[PDB]
C-alpha cells in the first residue's frame, strides 16, 4: 500500500 | 546525551551526509563519521566505538533496512540505536523498520528541531 504518511502518523505506529 | 557520542551517518548522497553532520553539530554533536552505504557502514562499525547510527534507507550494496537487521543480529552492535532517515514515508517501511527494531524514523528534509526531538525521545526511551 504505497501510502505516504505524515510525521505525525509515523510517530503513532512507530513507538 | 553525551555530546561526545560517536555518530555514524550513513547515506549514499554526500550532500545529505553534510547536512546531517551539520545539523548534529548545531545540536552539539561533533563526533560524526560518515559511511556511503550499509557495507561501508558495517566495515566501519566493526571498529567499534559508535554509539548512534543515522541511516538513509535507500543505498546501494546494502540498504538501511538490511543494515538495521544486520546490526540487530550482531551481538556487539545489537543495542545500537538506529534512526532511519528517509525521503519517503511509505507505511510498509515504517512497519518493516519498526519490526526490524529501528529506534526511530524521520522524513527528510528535517530541521535540527525535529532531529533534536527524535534524538531526545530515543535517548530517553533508552538511557543515554
Ligand atoms: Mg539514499
Amino acid at each position: 500500500g504505497d501510502s505516504i504518511l505524515s510525521q505525525a502518523e509515523i510517530d503513532a505506529l512507530l513507538n | 546525551a553525551d555530546k561526545e557520542l560517536k555518530f555514524l551517518v550513513v547515506d549514499d548522497f554526500s550532500t545529505m551526509r553534510r547536512i546531517v553532520r551539520n545539523l548534529l553539530k548545531e545540536l552539539g554533536f561533533n563526533n560524526v563519521e560518515e559511511a556511503e552505504d550499509g557495507v561501508d557502514a558495517l566495515n566501519k562499525l566493526q571498529a567499534g566505538g559508535y554509539g548512534f547510527v543515522i541511516s538513509d534507507w535507500n543505498m546501494p550494496n546494502m540498504d538501511g533496512l538490511e543494515l538495521l537487521k544486520t546490526i540487530r543480529a550482531d551481538g556487539a552492535m545489537s543495542a545500537l540505536p538506529v534512526l532511519m532517515v528517509t525521503a519517503e514515508a511509505k507505511k510498509e517501511n515504517i512497519i518493516a523498520a519498526a519490526q526490524a527494531g529501528a529506534s526511530g524514523y524521520v522524513v527528510k528534509p528535517f530541521t535540527a528541531a525535529t532531529l533534536e526531538e527524535k534524538l531526545n525521545k530515543i535517548f530517553e526511551k533508552l538511557g543515554m
